[PDB]
């Protein structure tokens, strides 16, 4: 009745998708063969929320999602490994070749050959639900298929389903550390497409999971295996109304009505304040407040942006298990108090609130520990401006020598588009600048 | 699937490819019959990366040997891993080079180079999705750089949308193992720059240099000089065969190392390397190995890097590892070693990591690097050539065979002009 | 020294245009050229060296084809008589009137006769019994990297069309083996000339329009002064040369919106390639003008590696492009903007 489809595009969102669809497949008791142990034996129920896994006949669960890579390097580990047996075989292995980190291939060259069926795989399921809100685009700036691919699949979603969500969950470039030299590039070439067509687009960075894990969890040695289970618990309590039964439900539409003020600043901040160990799991209460001083507690965002040097100007927490609304209002009351957090002067309000009742589950051989309750704060602020900044000086030093580009031009890129689309973020760099500024009666 | 085509020439290219193909098999797990006994599974998965199959469940490489003279081609069928090739592909002619760049380009050579593309059409037609080739080849002499680079030129222009590698072994500063070295090199450079997307500059003196300090050998012959250069080989080539938890092939280092199209001459280098008795005295970590390959005394370009400004730098790491520890170090290089690195290029490094390693390390690493200083390379080139050319030494040889000073010239003036596009961004 | 001289002309409505009610999107003031969407939100203001407002007749500033060669050809022919090589380029997309600009009408000339008539016209007025004046031409073209000459007739087959090859010499400068070179003394000559040459030149449609220009071509004229002087035995010709060229470039095609496919994506690749070197090139030239040291890349393209002698050095550049001034095409029209802009800075 209320379905999601999630949109996996590169490497990147496909690892997020095997950390998402193993928790998922956790909560509501399916096994990875796509079966229900419960149903056969209490004999009903549907415990397998519908939002997320379809149903036919025989007893099977299937998911609401496709996964498209142009690589035959990850889906070929999905089909060969644990959860081969789930998935529709129609995930898109179109292994031709990569897209190179060029924006172009993956947006002209090899951009077309896959999203003809891409589009004819996304339509079967929209046609196989009643009440659809949403689209959960997982992707990853830098990359090709995750830049170009992302962003032409934006396209395609805003003439041919029109008056419906599209989210992004999305890598943001760390400011230090990169695994690519044309990140900056893909990325400004990303947002100058992604920005009419998207409804709310999160961000993270790696760098500031890194910076959590070995500083909350203990971990001096992590890897992708031990933050896409943090992304994926992020994922989880954004879409958790949608499945359980809580209080207060917090659908997908609610997001872009109170995060988005203006159509081109719907790029929020996302964290999720427990992440502590079995060890630092006790010696500790986990109430509400602790939790909520936590989630602006700069050291435990996922982006390296110093809040501090910004105003906010729209905060959803959604919150899970043993919650109780006083505690939150007391919370809210005690952080509008204090004089650090800045709020704009157009809204007091700066708050909305979401409560489900289910508490979040443990991952087998994970990091995290068991907790009776759990929170998660969408948040929009005037700080990020600086990433932006920090992200075009880099565009403009290379682009002055204009390296780099002979191999966007080589796939059908001419030569205004790197300018053109520098110009269409100052904009942005610029509104932002903008609503910074208290008003004047 | 992404294919390679490996083509090699002379006495160089064939030596090299015959333990080259000895590493991949045992990779793989390619026995010298073609047949499978291997232990695992993931190493049949892209096996079409390089070979072709057969009828009963064996493997043929995608080799196309191409020397001018059969007493090279007649030691790798005489050897361990020289009954598998095709036979129709050991492709040669009579009356050699002598390392003459012109007998090898002009005369003696376009008589044999149909018959290379008429093996190279039936290899790439034969292919779902073609990556680019490979080649081996060493200037100065005669075959490997003549007929290499006519191959290449002939190749550029009918699969221009694919890449083409080629691993020179290029000449070195003290001594010379031929006479010849400059005046055809020279020319080989002005033939390779203008259509190619990646080569490896290798020289000899550095892999001594190697050989002596680190791995701690007294007799190293030309079988151990290649063993390192096979590694790297494979090294680029491994996130095309398995898998990793960020992937990455020859194309997306091309975009990342290549920021104008001259500029494609890199230095590699392989990690970890230590003597067989001092390996219980060393820890197996990123740092360690980051350490070695950053360092000068394991580069096989023959030139130091703390010369001149790093480019752009790439990283291929094989091994269950962590993300955290490269994208820490990496920065910290960056950071501390700031003076060797470019200011108008941020980042100037990327990663590609994989968790298939090679068969007895626990971990590995692979290096790859774009550097001004590798016109010290052609620079004593062009100081080698003129002093040479000024007076006509030994020119009489190939303007024989149908050659011109004009061609000459051409050659020397494109490579003052790199070594000028280089030193805009030294100092 | 050397110097660009960048310069831009926007046309005046057509009588399609006019008929059709095609709104308007550039205005100016001055030195200022602005760019103004239908009501979308913003304005963005370009300067360049020299600007050319031929959208009204009575407007003041009026440039009309007469003013475009008194601006920036005249100071090419009055420099190419001292012995200096000039080079004249061209840019816009199809329906700018870079026809209208660079050869003209009938009745309304553009450049090329009014530069070749001032030429021939100077020639008489400066000859002697000592002093003479011998001009040779050519007309080539550029195509996916390759030369090709456009005065030869091709045969009734697949294609007679010979992909010549550059060279370089080491004394003159680069060339091509096998151009062909003629001879005038009247304009008429060169007009015969082009008539075959731009009838012979690549064009093709994409997706907007069947007339178009897809291959770079450039005229050169090699110009001479044999002129006799000693007193001892009448001899010691001391002869001077001089190259002129005024190419005419082309598109630069974002390929997405016309959903290239074959023959064009190449093409388009190609061209571009050859507009992002230039762009370095004119823009690390002007930087050289101020006193720095620095590397100009002519070797990365065919056509910046048969001009290293007529840019560089002692000798003057020149770049005039068209634009439309309406709204529908506006994406088209910002790119040439900024090309032009970034070649003066
Ligand atoms: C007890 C033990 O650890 O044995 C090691 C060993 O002693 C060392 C020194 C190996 C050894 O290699 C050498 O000593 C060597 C060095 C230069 C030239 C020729 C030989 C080793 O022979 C080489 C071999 O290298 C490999 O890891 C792969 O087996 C190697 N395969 C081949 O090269 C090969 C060649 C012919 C036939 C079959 C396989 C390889 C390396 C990279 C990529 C693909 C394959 C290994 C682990 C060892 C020995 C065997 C002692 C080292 O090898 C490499 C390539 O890293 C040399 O330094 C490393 C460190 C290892 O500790
Ligand atoms: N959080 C997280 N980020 C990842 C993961 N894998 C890759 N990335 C990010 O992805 C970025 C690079 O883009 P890619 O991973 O290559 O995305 P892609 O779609 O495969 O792009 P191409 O390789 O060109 O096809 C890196 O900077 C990483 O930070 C992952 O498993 N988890
Ligand atoms: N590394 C390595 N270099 C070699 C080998 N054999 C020859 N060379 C180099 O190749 C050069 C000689 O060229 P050569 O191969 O004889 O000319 P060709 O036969 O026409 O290709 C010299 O610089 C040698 O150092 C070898 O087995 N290993
Ligand atoms: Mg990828």
């Amino acid at each position: 009745m209320r379905e999601c489809i999630s949109i996996h595009v590169g490497q990147a969102g496909v690892q997020i998708g095997n950390a998402c669809w193993e928790l998922y497949c956790l909560e509501h008791g399916i096994q990875p063969d796509g079966q229900m142990p419960s149903d056969k034996t209490i004999g009903g129920g549907d415990d397998s929320f519908n939002t997320f896994f379809s149903e036919t006949g025989a007893g099977k669960h299937v998911p609401r999602a496709v996964f498209v890579d142009l690589e035959p390097t990850v889906i070929d580990e999905v089909r060969t490994g644990t959860y081969r047996q789930l998935f529709h075989p129609e995930q898109l292995i179109t292994g031709k070749e990569d897209a190179a980190n060029n924006y172009a291939r993956g947006h002209y060259t090899i951009g077309k050959e896959i999203i003809d069926l891409v589009l004819d795989r996304i339509r079967k399921l929209a046609d196989q639900c009643t009440g659809l809100q949403g689209f959960l685009v997982f992707h990853s700036f830098g990359g090709g298929t995750g830049s170009g691919f992302t962003s032409l699949l934006m396209e395609r979603l805003s003439v041919d389903y029109g008056k419906k969500s599209k989210l992004e969950f999305s890598i943001y470039p760390a400011p230090q550390v990169s695994t690519a030299v044309v990140e900056p590039y893909n990325s400004i070439l990303t947002t100058h497409t992604t920005l009419e067509h998207s409804d709310c687009a999160f961000m993270v960075d790696n760098e500031a999971i890194y910076d959590i894990c070995r500083r909350n969890l203990d971990i001096e040695r992590p890897t992708y295996t031990n933050l896409n289970r943090l992304i994926s618990q992020i994922v989880s309590s954004i879409t958790a109304s949608l499945r359980f039964d809580g209080a207060l439900n917090v659908d997908l539409t609610e997001f872009q009505t109170n995060l988005v003020p203006y159509p081109r600043i719907h790029f929020p901040l996302a964290t999720y304040a427990p992440v502590i160990s079995a060890e630092k799991a006790y010696h500790e209460q986990l109430s509400v407040a602790e939790i909520t001083n936590a989630c602006f507690e700069p050291a435990n965002q996922m982006v390296k942006c110093d809040p501090r040097h910004g105003k906010y100007m729209a905060c959803c927490l959604l919150y899970r298990g043993d919650v109780v609304p006083k505690d939150v209002n007391a919370a809210i009351a005690t952080i509008k108090t204090k004089r650090s957090i800045q709020f704009v002067d157009w809204c007091p309000t700066g708050f909305k609130v979401g409560i489900n009742y289910q508490p979040p589950t443990v991952v087998p051989g994970g990091d995290l520990a068991k907790v009776q309750r759990a929170v998660c704060m969408l948040s929009n602020t005037t700080a990020i401006a600086e990433a932006w900044a920090r992200l075009d000086h880099k565009f403009d030093l290379m682009y002055a020598k204009r390296a780099f580009v002979h191999w966007y031009v080589g796939e059908g890129m001419e030569e205004g588009e790197f300018s053109e689309a520098r110009e269409d973020m100052a904009a942005l760099e610029k509104d932002y600048e903008e609503v910074g500024v208290d008003s004047v009666e | 699937m992404r294919e390679i085509v490996h083509i090699q020439a002379g006495q160089c290219g064939n030596q090299i490819g015959a333990k080259f193909w000895e590493v991949i098999s045992d990779e793989h797990g390619i026995d010298p019959t073609g047949s499978y006994h291997g232990d695992s599974d993931l190493q049949l998965e892209r096996i079409n990366v390089y070979y072709n199959e057969a009828t009963g469940n064996k493997y043929v490489p995608r080799a196309i040997l191409v020397d001018l003279e059969p007493g090279t081609m007649d030691s790798v069928r005489s050897g361990p891993f020289g009954q598998i090739f095709r036979p129709d592909n050991f492709v040669f002619g009579q009356s050699g080079a002598g390392n003459n760049w012109a007998k090898g380009h002009y005369t003696e050579g376009a008589e044999l180079v149909d018959s290379v593309l008429d093996v190279v059409r039936k290899e790439s037609e034969s292919c779902d999705c073609l990556q680019g080739f490979q080649l081996t080849h060493s200037l100065g002499g005669g075959t490997g750089s003549g007929m290499g680079t006519l191959l290449i030129s002939k190749i550029r222009e009918e699969y221009p949308d694919r890449i083409m590698n080629t691993f020179s072994v290029m000449p070195s500063p003290k001594v010379s193992d031929t006479v010849v070295e400059p005046y055809n090199a020279t020319l080989s450079v002005h033939q390779l720059v203008e259509n190619t997307d990646e080569t490896y500059c290798i020289d000899n003196e550095a892999l001594y240099d190697i050989c002596f300090r680190t791995l701690k050998l007294t007799t190293p012959t030309y079988g151990d000089l290649n063993h390192l250069v096979s590694a790297t080989m494979s090294g680029v080539t491994t996130c095309l065969r398995f898998p990793g938890q960020l992937n990455a092939d020859l194309r997306k280092l091309a975009v990342n190392m290549v920021p104008f199209p001259r500029l494609h001459f890199f230095m590699p280098g392989f990690a970890p390397l230590t003597s067989r008795g001092s390996q219980q005295y060393r820890a197996l970590t990123v740092p360690e190995l980051t350490q070695q390959m950053f360092d000068s005394k394991n580069m096989m370009a023959a030139c130091d890097p703390r010369h001149g400004r790093y480019l752009t730098v790439a990283a291929i790491f094989r091994g269950r590892m962590s993300m955290k520890e490269v994208d820490e170090q990496m920065l910290n290089v960056q950071n501390k070693n700031s003076s060797y690195f470019v200011e108008w290029i941020p980042n100037n490094v990327k990663t590609a990591v994989c968790d298939i390693p090679p068969r007895g390390l626990k971990m590995s690493a692979t290096f790859i690097g774009n550097s001004t200083a590798i016109q010290e390379l052609f620079k004593r080139i062009s100081e080698q050539f003129t002093a040479m050319f000024r007076r006509k030494a030994f020119l009489h040889w190939y303007t024989g065979e149908g050659m011109d000073e004009m061609e000459f010239t051409e050659a020397e003036s494109n490579m003052n002009d790199l070594v000028s596009e280089y030193q805009q961004y030294q100092d | 020294n050397s110097q660009v001289t960048v310069a831009v002309r926007v046309r005046p409505f057509s009588k399609r245009e006019k008929t059709e009610k095609a709104s308007q999107v550039v205005f100016t003031n001055g030195e200022e050229i602005t760019v103004e969407h239908p009501d979308m939100k913003q304005v963005y203001s370009f300067i360049y060296d020299v600007s050319f407002w031929s959208f009204d007749e009575c407007h003041p500033g009026y440039a009309s084809q007469t003013t475009v060669y008194e601006t920036l050809a005249a100071p090419l022919l009055d420099r190419a008589f001292e012995g200096y090589n000039t080079c004249l380029f061209a840019y816009g997309q199809t329906g700018s009137g870079k026809s209208y600009t660079m050869m003209g009408l009938n009745e309304e000339p553009g450049i090329i006769p009014r530069f070749c008539e001032d030429l021939f016209a100077q020639i008489a007025k400066k000859q002697t019994s000592e002093v003479s004046y011998h001009l040779e031409m050519s007309f080539f073209e550029v195509y996916n990297e390759k030369i090709h000459d456009l005065l030869v007739c091709k045969g009734e087959n697949g294609q007679r069309k010979q992909p010549l090859r550059a060279r370089e010499h080491p004394v003159s400068g680069p060339y091509v083996e096998g151009l062909s070179m003629n001879v005038v003394s009247s304009y008429s000559d060169i007009q015969s000339w082009l008539e075959l040459g731009n009838k012979q030149r690549a064009t093709a449609a994409t997706g907007m329009n069947d007339k178009s220009s897809r291959s770079h071509s450039v005229f050169t004229l090699v110009m001479t002064q044999t002129k006799t002087e000693v007193v001892e035995g009448e001899e010691h010709d001391h002869r001077i040369t001089s190259r002129i060229n005024l190419v005419d470039l082309a598109g630069s095609e974002r390929c997405s919106t016309a959903h290239s496919s074959g023959q064009r994506l190449k093409e388009g690749v190609s061209i571009n390639k050859s507009l992002l070197t230039l762009g370095k090139v004119i823009s690390a030239l002007s930087e050289q003008a101020n006193g720095k040291r620095v590397f100009i890349p002519y070797r990365e393209s065919t056509l910046t590696w048969l001009l290293k002698e007529s840019l560089g050095g002692n000798s003057k550049t020149a770049m005039i492009a068209t634009v439309s001034p309406a709204a529908s095409n506006i994406e088209e029209t910002l790119s040439t903007l900024r090309y032009a802009t970034q070649a003066r800075l």
